[PDB]
């Protein structure tokens, strides 16, 4: 819910630096993806509504115990709000931040062999929306510059024209690019339209709506930080300053 | 859950682009050909074959001299191709017989069970009919393969033959003799780019029984498919006959292939067929174009396009890798249609791997949905509602090849003498079933010391007058060998004693429809059985009274359904050791007692 | 034995999965409402002898005032509506319109995107299969009124099986000459001109006598839940306008003569319930498109 | 000779004889007006996100304030309308609505119950009888656009007689190839593609050659007096809803694809001029029925 | 070779040439506007207990007050509207209405629009010619949905040429069984059920196998410029009323089943671009005639 509320490249990247990798993984076994299922949607129909389980739903699913599965779980957390079930990774990797896993060689993970075609295919990209695609392209760009595969990233974008049109423009090593970027990456927020407490047919839409109504409850709760009222109560380390920049950028 | 290691271990592999994967295959086909056909044996038996052909009384201009190098090379290629094709037809006729025996159970299988895959349906049908071969997998077909059905290997036949003999302005007898010993460079290039393909009846039953609902439909589909295959093989032999170098298939790949932007181009040039295929794989999009191998008046090899599936750019620049296809044009088109439909849910590796494996190794994909669609498209392309009108294209290929033969010979007859042109471009080697040829029969059945050699008479793709003869070599100095010809009404037994010489057994006439009148009944095929004690080799010779007998139109599904011929009588045998003089002649089944087809009773 | 099927029921292509949530549904409802005001502003302009009513209507629809040197296009909402329609037709079409733009346009007017508060009748007759024996010719022509031509060249009477699916509510059969029809394992009644039947009952057997051909005309009615603002006449015109403009021009998709055939064909897919909801939302978007483009041609 | 006729004109079942007086016509007119207000109030409720417009309209319709625990089906007015619709369709349908209810419901609004203010055009083409000789084959297919396929096998040209009734106002004939058509005892004109005929004018003879089949497409238009509130789009939609819900499942009745065929078939009966008036009343009730169910959905 | 054409495309009669100027066009728009107010007023009067809206609407329309004894003819506006409809149909019509009377009636109201402000979609399918070999037989039946039945009785497959003209935007072809179609001198594709074509692409060849007949169903969409007040439902019903009232009984004229067929036939002719302008004016006049007559039956 917190990750899905980030609306800018600065806020999203700042959140990924603070959060550790254990948030990306989940310890609930869940079910398996790519399975045709019959779910119950009684507000609309009496029969059982068919659908297909995927990795993009907000429910935890069993994942493969490899580097490919780890990256899919990280991107799933960013674009959906929940990750997968990959246990016994190791406390050394789980303490490090999501950004460090994505763009630092010191962690020890090897991601050079990863192919963006199957990752996009597995993390079903024909079913994503514009905001979800932009976040995935951010993760691909961060990984590509980590292993020096910028040329491969460009060729992949040139093959898929719609991805190129919405691809965010920022250099992973430069902080000026993050500041200048004005893409909207928010999947949840205060809605201008009328948001009701009703169900949606698809698994993806129902889970997304639950996060949206959950954010409204959290926005009006006591855990939210109203800057206009209590800006002098935050500590100096976490106060918003223009001089602030990501570590190593 | 799985680690994903087993999935990569069972992924299909590119068997054309990989140079390691091309070397290994070529070795095995060469080894397979040499084991079954030895160059030492064929060269040593050349003299025996030459005397056999001459001893057949053939009029001038209609006789073959294997003393000529070109005539000998053409004959071994013809005999190898005919033997493999002939063996398949006997296997098909046996399979049709078993189906007709159990039509009740076969009809139930075709109707009740329709949700299973094509392979599963074929396995159930084979088990019910109790056929000799009950495996539809690739390994089972390879394991249960006879010696004669092995495809012929081009370079092996052309190995170690003198090329380019030069005699200058000499008409002397000795110079003619030395000229005939060599072969022209064109024939060597043709043989280096020649490989044959002979599909098994087990591979054909999957397309035949994918939509069939009756035994008659299943039998008719099997006959219709094999009529097309035999016509394509006949075109293949004629292609090497004329004085033209045949094109051979190749794949174009990028000089420096990129990880994410790679394209593949396949150009299939089936030597046995009137049409070719061009397939392009750019991204996840597959585009195909079916062109006509005839015409090609320009420098480009491709003729006019007869079926379109997109835009294929054959002028791409990249490395060229060459291969020979083990599948027909119909099979290649069937797969490329299914791959195009299922391109969305398959990866790049699966698309390339499945395509290359089928073209190069005749390996069906392991995907069940892909296999079912492939056989459904295979049935459509060989049925009466096919997008391709085959009879038009095979006819046009015949006219184009005869025209090329005439202009190639006339071009040479100007450049050198008539005798030089004749020895280089023979006129007696037109078509595979038109030509005079021999079949080295093999026998594994011995009844009371008599080895049985079976032979299938027909079916005929040409009409006119045909003659059949046998040559029997036996270790004994004096023997008595019998020949039995089985029809529907009855069988005909003859007795001979001459050895080491061809002897005519049957004079047959076949009309436009391709059906002969054997003793007052219309027949489409007959069975010839030869019984010899301690035989070493038995060869059956066939020849047409006139050179280049006219063609008979290929039969489609409705032609096979209209006329039904019984083949159950081909199974029965006779015991020559218990023959009598009164039992030697043409007799019908009502004369014989039940179970003893040897004594009249 | 041969089998025949309706042409429009063959191979429905997958539909898009985006722009189905509440905010996107309210965007389509707002677009329909505001585009309707655009058409009515013309009649107000005639009565008021001035273009002010039209200018007000276009300003709300496009966020910009109309110009005389510019061709009126509709601005952001016209661009958003066009791109959203493309995504609905195929899963291969890109989802270009951002969510933020959708929410901003959905706040222009107060609506509820409830697409399940009414129903509509769809007249496409589904013939899933017609099984006939040998020496019998069966031809199926038509989509709104399906005519089945039957000829028996055999010696005796033949039994032909009909399968109308499990979705259509009623089917009425009218024959050129009186004929006999009954359900499976039921006795046949006297020859009648007209039969009313429920496809859910089961496959139907019709007796074909030997002689002159027998032609049966099939009319079916299906009920599909649609929003209260649905109008079939406007949706049908929007379908033809969008097809002409090339909004449906995308690779690996099927083409239908009318919206009636499109929705029924999708409903008879492997899981047709999943696609009915998206098709109805496409209908409302098409109804908005027809009104918007007729007022502002381009 | 062979006889061919349109399927939808065969044996029209008798229609109801009840609820046809002035008071019952007022009740149907009141229901149609109030059903329309219900559907407009349902749109206003959705737009304004308030139940005030719907509560006011439902109270005027059902005379009962909506309640959460109960189910909204239209109240007593809906019960009377649905059962009255059944009575019109067939004589065998029962009459169960008392006339104290009809008079009470007719007073909920002021409307002129006259059903002859305006007119409407119905497109069903009536082909009562097509007569052909022994050598020819004739097949009639269609209701809105009738397709007549004729094939001549005999040696000479044949004469086919077309009878379009006496009620249809105009009939337009079109042929796949030019054909010869004329009246009874009239010279045959040159072959043309399209003819315009008056069904009242007389039987028509078509000269059918021996070569190729001739397909004649017929389209008709007839005028029937209807109230000013009549709307064909709503009436047709109401007809299918009634058939789907089972309101027309009465014994010994005929079924029709559309309201077009129903009214024209009933018109061509022996006493059709009296049966059409009842059908028009049923048409208005069906339009009221359509608007009412679309406002109150039940799955 | 055999040629088969659609019946409604044969010999479009010349269309009248009077009452097509700016002043006359304004009169038709005013008549349509005033008639619409008349029918809307009549409904309100029936709904209410008083007849004020009809009295004012009829006074404006007819330039006189309604009377309980005299019949409501519609005034001089009804008389002028009836006669101009006659003149628009054929050039042989009298056209004797004074132009000064037209201008007087056109000054009653003012219209903020023209006859080219919008567009409408017409569903008639133009089949200019279908060319077939010696042995095959082709029959074309239908205007809204053309049904082409082709049968081959020769030795081998034949080629049928389809000419859809150059005016229609898109034509959708569906077949009873899968069939092959391709442009002229182009390779043929695999058999499919539905094709979408642009008639300007060129003549289309269809492969016809020997055996059971093939029936192809064609649906087309054409775009014609019309005023914003155009309504196809009202125009079509007005067309039928004009035919029944005998406004089209003129010598040496052609008769069509629908206004859609009439406008497409005129468009598919030499100088058809000039003819559709008058047909559109006639269409709007029929809209006024429908609304006026349904409010004032005679």
């Amino acid at each position: 819910m917190d990750v899905l509320s980030k609306g800018s490249l600065k806020e999203l990247l700042a959140h990924l630096e603070k959060t550790p990798l254990e948030e990306a993984i989940s310890y609930r076994i869940g079910t398996v993806p790519y399975q045709n299922v019959l779910i119950s949607r009684n507000e609309y129909y009496n029969q059982l509504y068919p659908d297909t389980t995927s990795l993009i739903d907000g429910v935890s699913r069993e994942g493969q115990r490899n580097v490919n599965g780890l990256i899919m779980s990280i991107i799933s957390y960013v674009v959906s709000g929940s990750g997968h079930y990959i246990p016994n990774i190791g406390f050394m990797l789980l303490r490090r931040s999501i950004l460090d896993i994505l763009t630092k060689h010191d962690t020890g993970l090897v991601t050079n062999n990863l192919n963006y075609g199957i990752i996009a295919r597995n993390l079903t990209v024909s079913k994503m929306n514009c905001e979800q695609r932009k976040r995935m392209l951010i993760c691909f760009k961060l990984l590509a510059y980590k292993d020096g595969n910028q040329n491969d990233y460009e060729i992949y974008l040139n093959q898929n024209i719609p991805l190129k049109q919405i691809a965010p423009n920022f250099i992973p090593g430069d902080m000026r690019t993050v500041i200048h970027n004005q893409d909207q990456l928010a999947i949840v927020g205060i809605p201008a339209y009328r948001l009701t407490q009703s169900t949606e047919l698809s698994i993806r839409d129902d889970n997304a709506k639950s996060y949206k109504l959950g954010y409204v409850d959290w926005y009006n709760s006591n855990s939210f930080l109203r800057e206009r009222s209590e800006f002098n109560l935050i500590r100096l380390k976490d106060r918003d300053t223009k001089y602030g920049k990501l570590n190593g950028w | 859950v799985a680690d994903g290691t087993f999935n990569s271990m069972i992924m299909p592999r590119a068997v054309i682009a990989n140079e390691r994967e091309h070397f290994m295959k070529t070795r095995i086909d060469k080894i397979e050909h040499d084991l079954n056909r030895s160059a030492k044996q064929e060269m040593m038996d050349r003299q025996s074959l030459a005397e056999d052909y001459n001893a057949l009384n053939l009029a001038v201009g209609q006789e073959i001299k294997l003393d000529i190098a070109t005539q000998h090379q053409l004959n071994r290629l013809g005999s190898a191709m005919y033997k493999a094709d002939h063996e398949r037809e006997t296997e098909l006729t046996d399979l049709i017989n078993r189906i007709r025996e159990n039509e009740v159970t076969v009809n139930g299988i075709l109707e009740n069970q329709k949700a299973i895959t094509a392979a599963e349906r074929a396995d159930l049908l084979l088990e019910v009919v109790a056929s000799t071969a009950k495996s539809v997998s690739a390994a089972g077909r390879a394991a249960a393969d006879g010696s004669g059905v092995v495809p012929v290997f081009g370079p092996s036949v052309a190995n170690g033959i003198k090329v380019g003999i030069d005699i200058a302005d000499s008409v002397a007898e000795a110079a003619i003799a030395v000229k005939e010993s060599g072969i022209i460079t064109q024939l060597n290039d043709v043989y280096h780019a020649f490989q044959s393909v002979h599909v098994a009846p087990n591979d054909v039953i999957k397309p035949a029984a994918v939509v069939a609902g009756t035994s008659t439909e299943l039998i008719g589909n099997l006959q219709a498919i094999y009529s097309r295959l035999r016509s394509h093989s006949d075109i293949g032999f004629k292609k090497a006959t004329v004085g033209d170098v045949i094109p051979n298939s190749y794949m174009i790949k990028p000089v420096n292939s990129t990880e994410y932007a790679s394209w593949q181009l396949y150009v299939i040039h089936p030597v046995q067929g009137s049409l070719g295929l061009v397939v392009q794989l750019m991204g996840d999009a597959l585009t195909y174009n079916v062109f006509a191998q005839y015409g090609n008046t320009s420098a480009s090899e491709f003729g006019k396009t007869v079926l379109t599936g997109g835009a294929t750019n054959t002028a791409l620049e990249g490395t060229k890798v060459k291969f020979q296809t083990k599948v027909t044009a119909q099979q290649a088109l069937a797969l490329t249609m299914a791959l195009k439909d299922a391109a969305s849910m398959l990866s790049q590796g699966e698309l390339i791997g499945y395509f290359e494996q089928y073209i190069n190794l005749a390996l069906e994909p392991d995907n069940l949905s892909l296999q079912d669609n492939m056989h459904k498209y295979h049935h459509l392309l060989t049925s009466q509602n096919s997008p391709i009108d085959w009879n038009y294209h095979d006819e046009e290929m015949h006219k184009w090849l005869d025209s090329r033969k005439t202009t190639n010979y006339d071009a040479m007859q100007k450049k050198d003498g008539t005798v030089i042109a004749d020895i280089h471009i023979p006129k007696v080697f037109n078509d595979l079933r038109n030509t005079t040829l021999h079949c080295k029969l093999e026998g594994k059945q011995t009844i009371a010391g008599y080895t049985v050699y079976e032979y299938l008479i027909g079916p005929w793709a040409h009409y006119g007058d045909i003659d059949y003869s046998v040559v029997v070599d036996t270790l004994n100095e004096e023997t008595k060998w019998y020949c039995e010809v089985i029809g529907i009404d009855g069988h005909l037994l003859i007795e001979k004693s001459v050895q080491h010489k061809p002897e005519k057994i049957l004079e047959l006439t076949v009309n436009d429809s391709g059906v002969t009148s054997f003793n007052g009944r219309n027949h489409d095929r007959l069975k010839l059985k030869v019984y010899v004690k301690d035989s070493l080799s038995v060869k059956v010779f066939r020849n047409w009274i006139g050179i280049n007998a006219p063609r008979v139109k290929t039969k489609m599904f409705n032609d096979h359904i209209g006329v039904k011929y019984d083949y159950s009588h081909f199974d029965k045998n006779i015991s020559p050791a218990h023959l009598t003089l009164t039992d030697l002649g043409w007799h019908t089944w009502d004369q014989y007692n039940a179970g003893n087809w040897t004594n009249i009773k | 034995a041969n089998r025949a099927t309706s042409a429009f029921l063959d191979n429905p292509h997958p539909v898009g999965v985006n722009y189905v949530d509440e905010g996107s549904r309210q965007f389509v409802a707002v677009a329909e409402l505001l585009a309707s005001k655009l058409i009515d502003s013309s009649r107000e302009s005639d009565e008021s002898n001035s273009d002010v009513p039209f200018v007000q209507a276009y300003s709300k629809f496009a966020d910009d005032n109309p110009r005389h040197l510019r061709v009126k296009t509709g601005g952001k909402m016209a661009n958003a509506l066009t791109n959203v329609i493309r995504s609905y037709y195929s899963i291969n079409a890109p989802a270009i319109v951002p969510q933020v733009e959708i929410d901003r346009l959905a706040s222009k007017a107060t609506v509820s995107g409830d697409m399940y508060n009414s129903y509509a009748i769809f007249n496409s007759v589904p013939i899933v299969e017609v099984l006939s024996p040998a020496r019998t010719t069966v031809s199926i022509v038509g989509s709104d009124r399906a005519d089945v031509t039957m000829l028996n060249t055999g010696a005796g009477a033949a039994n032909i099986t009909f399968n109308f699916g499990q979705i259509a509510e009623t089917v009425i059969l009218k024959g050129s000459v009186p004929f006999q029809l009954a359900r499976l394992n039921q006795p046949m009644p006297a020859a009648r001109f007209t039969y009313k039947l429920r496809p859910l009952d089961g496959p139907f057997i019709v007796v074909l006598p030997v002689g002159n051909p027998l032609v049966i005309s099939a009319t079916a009615a299906t009920r599909i839940q649609v929003p209260l603002a649905f109008n079939k006449a406007l949706v049908e015109s929007g379908f033809q306008t969008a097809m002409n403009d090339g909004l449906f021009d995308i690779q690996n998709v099927n083409y239908y003569s009318s919206f009636d055939e499109f929705i029924i064909s999708q409903y008879h897919a492997q899981d047709g319930i999943n696609r009915v909801s998206t098709c109805v939302i496409l209908g409302l978007a098409l109804q908005a498109y027809d009104q918007m483009r007729r007022a502002l041609p381009v």
